[PDB]
RNA sequence: CAGCACUGAUUGCGGUCGAGGUAGCUUGAUG
């Protein structure tokens, strides 16, 4: 019923000002904002915490200090963070890069 | 000793070789990039067994250029010495130091002092050598070593054998 | 790119591993001693003394020597140095783990305040979660101030059972500056607690008490939270700056690593010589100081550490932190080639896809196509063109990694293209790009349209765009970015392109319209009470390009 | 000019993803280290001509290799370093999932 | 490189690389125990010379043939014809192949893929580890005291007597110049 | 893991980021002096060439669909609807 | 941070909505697995109005010369009056209609019918209207059983989720089942007899593409829709510039960071 | 992103919003 309630309430915000916005998009946040346990926070309190990559949490309000206590207790980092690879400087599971591209050396002779 | 192990390369190709023989192409590549190269992991890459049946699998395309980078699973037969091993060669080089002897594509040195004491070598000799008593080593004469070490180095490995060891020497 | 070919394999990254440094590693890995607080002037002259900055590491003065491994400055990234302190020092930012750590386990023997045997104890050794099965077991040891050598098992709270031993008090902890310290409850007790012994205990915790606690036996000893050896950033981390020569441009680093240096000899020629017992901890602090403010310098026990002129200085954790720095500045956003901006103004006449660029950065910017047969002949008729025609190019480049300077170069109107090369060319009609107004925070404050060369000093873009950019031209400003592989185009032409962004997914309705004149004109234009010509519906259907040519 | 977060934002909404790493590296930063398959880190002593390789401290010779990042990062590593904390560079993942 | 179809995760700590000898020691990418590409284990392939010496040859040969599928569109005597056989199939700067025939065709103690198939079953059967049923199979034995001097990772595993037929044996089967 | 032709779960479309890409890299190699598996009627620029190459569906390419598990489907241009 | 917090969500190729750990955000993303690009507001018919009216429309009864069908629409329609095979399956239809009519009364409580949905059905018969020159006055050719049996099989080729087994093949009706009432709702053989006179040539026209722009109106596997909704909500931030209690842009703000002491607490009651 | 350029504008001094406080104060956001 939070969700509900708070969905509920965010769309109230938009709805006052004859904005119109499609239910999915505040849907998302309602449910990332619901889904753990109940009220997280999209602030530095707790959306940034949780076991997302270092390097990612890293990049938004407290640099320095996540990446200390990341060496600290060895951490260890995927790389699926659209903003890891970013850092780094390669291509990222993004649309365009959500999957592999090969060739069938097969069927590249019955093209002849 | 000698073996034949599984082992597999990744070769990437530029674009242009895309063609009808790609597969024919790859293969040759594999070739001069593996037969006759040296590792201490592996020994001497010789020879590449089964070729017909070699692997390429698909080929993944990079992601800048256009190039496709494919995983070559292959099957060969190598080469490599041991310490603690016996093996019988050729000598090939001698001097006031001992004698260079070879076993196949590796060469083994036996140093004057590695070898047995009543055992003098010639210095006038021509072509150089080593007497005894009984036994005369010299350019052709097949002798069997006793590998004391081995050595690896860029694109080879090398070794120390002893002869002062029983049932060695010459035959 | 960085050029000249490596032998070796290419792969990305993936993995990240996490950890801290081990004194034995730094000292492995340097290959500089570091034993002089002096930049150079081997006594005014110059060079390098095997002291600071370049004992081996990097190198200045365009020269190749970078450990033989020559290949000079743009290529030899840097090589780490170290400096053995004289006596441990906390991590400025560790600090409060310390704390909470020694507070987690009493000292004397290293070992953990709690067992299987309290039950309140193992709900907690089961949370798999370091970072939360720690501020588990601290929220439960801070409390325990004795150091019990028996409790009642789960049987009779009458029957007691022993483990480990030695009840000296757990003292409090409090943070009193830079360094720790406990009472010992008639009447307190009141000691300091020294570094060295801090390191002690915990060199002593147990491996399976490590990861209790949350750590890592190969990656991460808290015994690794105290330094020990540090490393020396080699140049490229605090480059000099040279005002040409006989001059200076040492960077803040540099010296504050020369404080440390200073700051440490000291520490040691007294402990070889006149030693007055507790007038050393007076210039040992100093250290712990200098290593402190060299992390982290916004410390709250006020003295900011200055340096002469008063200004502040550039602690490390300074560089990284939020916007304007590394991470955020350089890494999250750049700054970039390729790119263009002056002012917007409208135009009836472009196509929805179109976006006048002025000749002027029309040829400026660029972009480089590969000659094939397909196009050698197009290709060369710009090379030769040079860069000044506007159809044309401004930079040739053969396979062997040469850039040829169109506008220079003896051979300008010679050159004969090879299948292969790359020849930088003018951006010509038609070539795709990425067009925008700031702020950006909708799909569509940026899009791709198709290049249009026109005149005068203005990008030229269509009404009925306008809205999505959301932008006026009473002044605005927009910005442009130019492609450069041929399948970075067909992203921008194949989801970028405006004609596809009409509809619009944050309202399920088109973001796009008639707006202005084009509208206000329709309407009068529609009413029944207008009528039209002959000799005018003759020109209108004439400016309708897709007009069946039928009246 | 910049391409700053907000921008970034934007093409990874596009589904950009190859442009958005041309922008970041092609036109940028854009440089390449030499790694260690062991201690993940830019110890490497390339010597990019004769080839020799080695991080002596991991102590290699055989097992190394070379990625391109851009450069602002290497730095970031390399900072990160000199305040004694660790970032390995690995090629391979061993966590799978 | 190459990569030999066993991923350790090598954890930083690379130090406890055991030595080498004729202990059966041999390094971590040797073990009997060793995968197959198919993802099954298969036991270590020892090859002893001349063994060798032909399958060098077969699919050496092999190679001509099919290298021409796709072309339409005695001691001193072996010594040559094998040197022709690689200067059409060889990449020519091989030095080490043609090195590894000469020896390989030398010092080699048999001829025919049926001698060789009775000495190797002949030979295993001794539940011998790999390398010792090569050196066994390449090295002249005429004494146990030889034999188990030569190839010392024998000792205790057989038995004086018997080891002595299969020398006895070897040497009878050893095809003659 | 890898998954079976059969059993196969994906959509039989092309994703509008696929297709995309396929375009591109196709180009790219095109553009790259790779060989073209179509007649061109006369065509000049490399994407053209290409959008042609994948009009006849005739690109030798495959798309490995990754899942979220690690998992993956393997699809070919060949068998791909190209609605769009 | 709407940005930061949502960066890594994206749909996977399995219709699933992901962030960056694996973790489900969402099943199918917009619990429908349609792109908002392809969704116009359609009303839904089947709603509103007097339980006569409904009647009216919809029942088709032939066993009544009041409540048949005049042999003026489907040609064959003279020598059905009666039929008992027939009346079954018309008789199914009714008693279907009607179960979705209560259906959506549970679901859209205030009775509101217009919605977005995926495929306008509306124009999607406009067009084959004139597509085929379609004259009011000449009757149809529909067997009653084409109809009723195209439509049901149509409903079977409108897939979202893909899967071989049940627990997917189950969320597939779900998935659907909204769009599917509107598509009753409108195909409904009265209606596609005397509102709209199709032939069998139009009607099979009509069911391929609503099949056809259906497939099309599904979500790509690759969307980074996380992104998508962060901006999407922050942009409509900006562009409020401005009955009394605490509602607006510092309201926003008191949401995401969920704080406990809202200016204005309330509470309604009934 | 009011304004300065006194200490290095490839950046200091300082300003505005926001929170935190016993305050004789930290900063999160901010050219
Ligand atoms: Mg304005
Ligand atoms: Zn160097
Ligand atoms: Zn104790
Ligand atoms: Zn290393």
């Amino acid at each position: 019923a939070g969700r509900a309630a708070l969905y509920k309430e965010v769309y109230n915000v938009i709805a006052s000002d004859g904005s119109y916005v499609n239910y999915r998009h505040m849907a998302l946040l309602v449910d990332v904002m619901t889904t753990q346990g109940g009220l997280t926070s999209v602030t530095r309190h707790g959306f940034n915490r949780s076991n997302t990559g270092a390097l990612m949490r890293c990049s938004f309000e407290e640099t320095v200090e996540i990446l200390f206590e990341a060496g600290a207790s060895a951490e260890l980092d995927d790389c699926r963070g659209v903003s890891e690879n970013v850092i780094l400087g390669q291509m990222a599971p993004i649309g365009t890069g959500a999957f592999d591209v090969m060739i069938d050396e097969e069927s590249l002779v019955k093209y002849m | 000793m000698f073996f034949i192990k599984d082992l597999s390369l990744n070769i990437t190709l530029h674009p242009s070789f895309f063609g009808p023989r790609m597969k024919q192409y790859l293969k040759t590549k594999l070739l001069e990039e593996v037969e006759g190269s040296c590792t201490g992991k592996f020994g001497y890459i010789l020879c590449v067994l089964d070729y017909d049946n070699i692997d390429i699998q698909r080929g993944r395309i990079l992601p800048t250029d256009g190039s496709a980078e494919f995983n070559v699973k292959y099957r060969a037969v190598v080469f490599k010495p041991f310490k603690g091993e016996v093996v019988d060669g050729t000598v090939v080089s001698c001097s006031q130091h001992g004698f260079e002897v070879q076993v196949g594509p590796m060469k083994v040195f036996v140093t004057k002092h590695l070898m047995p004491q009543d055992l003098t070598f010639n210095a006038g000799s021509n072509p150089p050598s080593y007497q005894s008593s009984e036994d005369v080593i010299t350019i052709k004469s097949r002798i069997r070593v006793k590998i004391e070490g081995c050595i690896s180095q860029v694109s080879s490995i090398h070794a120390i054998g002893s002869i002062k060891e029983d049932y060695l020497g010459a035959i | 790119v960085g050029q000249q070919y490596s032998s070796a394999p290419l792969r990305t990254v993936k993995e990240v591993q996490f950890g801290l440094f081990s004194p034995e590693e730094v000292r492995a890995i340097s290959v500089a001693k570091i034993r002089f607080p002096e930049t150079m002037d081997e006594t005014q002259t110059r060079a390098k003394i095997g002291g600071l900055n370049d004992p081996r590491l990097g190198s200045i003065d365009r020269n190749l020597k970078c450990q033989t491994c020559q290949e000079g400055m743009n290529e030899c990234p840097g090589h780490f140095g170290h400096i053995d302190l004289a006596k441990p020092v906390f991590h400025v930012g560790f600090i409060a783990k310390i704390k909470k750590v020694c507070e987690c386990v009493c000292m004397h023997c290293g070992k953990l305040l709690l067992d299987e045997h309290n039950e309140l104890m193992r709900q907690a050794l089961a949370i798999k979660d370091s970072k939360k099965r720690f501020a588990a077991i601290w929220t439960l040891c801070k409390t325990k101030m004795v150091c019990e050598t028996d409790v009642p098992s789960e049987d009779d709270p009458t029957q007691l059972v022993s483990r480990g031993g030695c009840g000296n008090t757990q003292p409090t902890i409090r943070k009193d500056g830079l360094k720790l310290v406990g009472s010992w409850k008639d009447e307190p007790e009141l000691r300091v607690l020294s570094t060295e012994e801090i390191l002690n205990i915990f060199k002593h915790i147990s491996v399976k008490d490590f990861t209790s606690l949350g750590f890592n036996e190969v990656f991460s000893r808290p015994e690794w939270m105290i330094l020990t050896c540090l490393p020396v950033p080699p140049p490229p981390v605090r480059p000099s700056i040279s005002f040409n020569e006989s001059q200076r441009g040492e960077d803040d680093l540099t010296f504050k690593l020369a404080d440390i240096l200073k700051a440490n000899i000291s520490l040691e020629t007294l402990e070889h010589n006149g030693a007055p017992h507790h007038a050393i901890e007076e210039a040992e602090s100093l250290l712990q100081f200098h290593v402190a403010t060299y992390m982290d310098n916004d410390i709250a026990g006020q003295p900011q550490a200055l340096q002469k002129s008063g200004r502040p200085v550039k602690s490390i954790r300074a560089r990284l932190k939020g916007k304007e720095g590394r991470i955020r500045g350089n890494l999250m956003g750049k700054r970039v080639d390729f790119s263009a901006r002056t002012v917007i103004s409208g135009d009836p006449n472009l196509e929805l896809d179109q976006v006048g660029v002025p000749k002027s950065i029309a040829k400026t910017l660029t972009y480089p196509e590969v000659v094939t047969p397909y196009n050698i002949d197009r290709l060369t008729q710009l090379v030769r063109n040079g860069p000044n025609e506007h159809p044309g190019a401004k930079y040739v480049i053969r396979d062997s990694g040469d850039r040829i300077d169109l506008r220079y170069s003896k051979r300008a109107g010679d050159i004969q293209l090879q299948y292969g090369w790359k020849v930088e060319r003018h951006i010509m009609d038609n070539d795709p790009v990425l067009f925008n107004r700031q702020p950006s925070l909708h799909k569509m404050s940026m899009m791709a349209h198709r290049v249009k060369v026109i005149p005068y000093s203005t990008f030229r873009l269509n009404l009925s765009v306008t809205s999505p950019y959301n932008a006026d031209f009473d002044g605005d400003e927009m910005n442009l970015h130019v492609p450069q592989s041929e399948e970075t185009r067909a992203e921008l032409s194949q989801l970028c392109a405006v004609p596809l962004q009409i509809v619009s997914p944050q309202s399920n309705k088109p973001c796009m319209g008639i707006v202005q004149d084009t509208l206000c004109g329709i309407r009068k234009l529609t009413l029944r009470d207008t009528f039209i010509e002959l000799d005018q519906v003759l020109n209108m259907l004439y400016w309708v390009p897709d007009w069946d040519g039928v009246i | 000019l910049r391409f700053g977060e907000m921008e970034r934002d934007c093409m990874i909404a596009h589904g950009a993803a190859s442009f958005l790493k041309e922008r970041l590296m092609e036109a940028s930063d854009a440089f390449r280290v030499h790694i260690c398959g062991i201690c993940g880190l830019m110890t490497v002593i390339a010597k990019l001509n004769h080839n020799q390789f080695e991080c002596k401290g991991c102590d290699n010779k055989i097992d190394i290799y070379q990625i391109h990042i851009p450069y602002a990062a290497k730095l970031l590593f390399q900072e990160l370093m000199a305040m004694n904390i660790t970032p390995r560079l690995y090629t391979d993942r061993s966590r799978d999932f | 490189s190459t990569s030999t179809f066993q991923t350790r995760r090598r954890r930083l700590k690379k130090v406890e690389e055991e030595e080498n000898a004729a202990t059966l020691q041999l390094g971590q990418e040797f073990q009997l125990k060793q995968i197959n590409h198919q993802g099954e284990e298969e036991e270590l392939i020892a090859l002893n010379l001349s063994e060798a010496r032909l399958v060098i040859k077969e699919a050496l040969v092999e190679r001509r043939r099919a290298f021409k599928r796709s072309q339409k569109k005695t001691r001193e005597k072996e010594l040559e014809s094998i040197d022709v056989l690689l200067e059409q199939t060889t990449g020519g700067n091989n030095k080490d192949l043609k090195n590894t025939m000469q020896y390989l065709t030398n010092f080699s103690r048999f001829r025919d893929q049926e001698t060789v198939g009775a000495v190797i079953q002949l030979l295993k059967s001794t539940g011998l580890h790999p390398f010792e049923v090569a050196q066994l199979g390449s090295l002249a034995c005429d004494t146990a005291d030889e034999a188990k001097t030569l190839i010392p990772s024998l000792n205790n595993k057989i038995s004086d007597d018997e080891l002595e037929r299969i020398l006895k044996e070897l040497s009878n089967l050893e095809t003659l110049y | 893991k890898a998954i079976p032709k059969d059993q196969r779960a994906t959509t039989p479309y092309m994703t509008k980021y696929e297709r995309a890409r396929i375009l591109g890299t196709r180009a790219l190699q095109i553009s790259m002096n790779a060989p073209v598996f179509v007649d061109l009627e006369g065509e000049t620029d490399p994407l053209r060439i290409a959008m042609k190459e994948l009009a006849e569906k005739k690109i030798p390419l495959v798309i490995r669909r990754y899942l979220p598990d690690g998992s993956f489907e393997d699809w070919s241009v060949e068998e791909l609807i190209v609605d769009l | 941070r709407l940005v930061k917090a949502l960066e890594d969500i994206m749909v996977h190729y399995d219709n699933t909505t992901r962030n960056s750990l694996g973790n489900v955000i969402q099943f199918i993303y917009g619990e429908d697995g349609m792109d908002a690009a392809h969704i116009e507001k359609q009303s839904l018919d089947t709603i509103g109005g007097s339980d006569a009216a409904f009647e009216k429309r919809y029942r088709v009864d032939l066993l009544n010369t009041d409540h048949t069908l005049d042999p003026s629409l489907l040609e064959s329609g003279s020598e059905i009056l009666g039929d008992l095979k027939l009346q079954v399956l018309l008789d199914e239809e009714y008693k279907q209609l009607v179960k979705d009519r209560k259906f959506l009364r549970e679901v859209f409580v205030d009775g509101e019918a217009n919605w977005p949905l995926p495929v306008n059905i509306r124009r999607i018969i406009q067009n084959a209207q004139q597509t085929f020159h379609i004259d009011h006055t000449k009757p149809s050719d529909l067997t009653i059983k084409d109809i009723v049996l195209g439509v049901k099989d149509l409903q079977e080729n409108l897939l979202v989720l893909r899967g071989k087994n049940e627990i997917i093949q189950n969320a597939q009706r779900d998935a659907v089942t909204l769009f599917c009432c509107l598509l009753r709702s409108r195909l409904a053989t009265r209606r596609v007899l005397q509102e709209y006179r199709l032939t069998k040539q139009a009607f099979d026209w009509v069911l391929s593409n609503i099949e056809a722009q259906f497939l099309r109106s599904v979500v790509h596997p690759g969307e980074m829709v996380g992104v998508l909704a962060a901006q999407s909500i922050g942009e409509p931030a900006t562009q409020m510039t401005l009955k009394k209690v605490t509602s607006g842009v510092p309201r926003l703000k008191e949401i995401l960071n969920v704080a406990k002491n809202m200016k204005t607490p309330s509470l309604t009651v009934y």
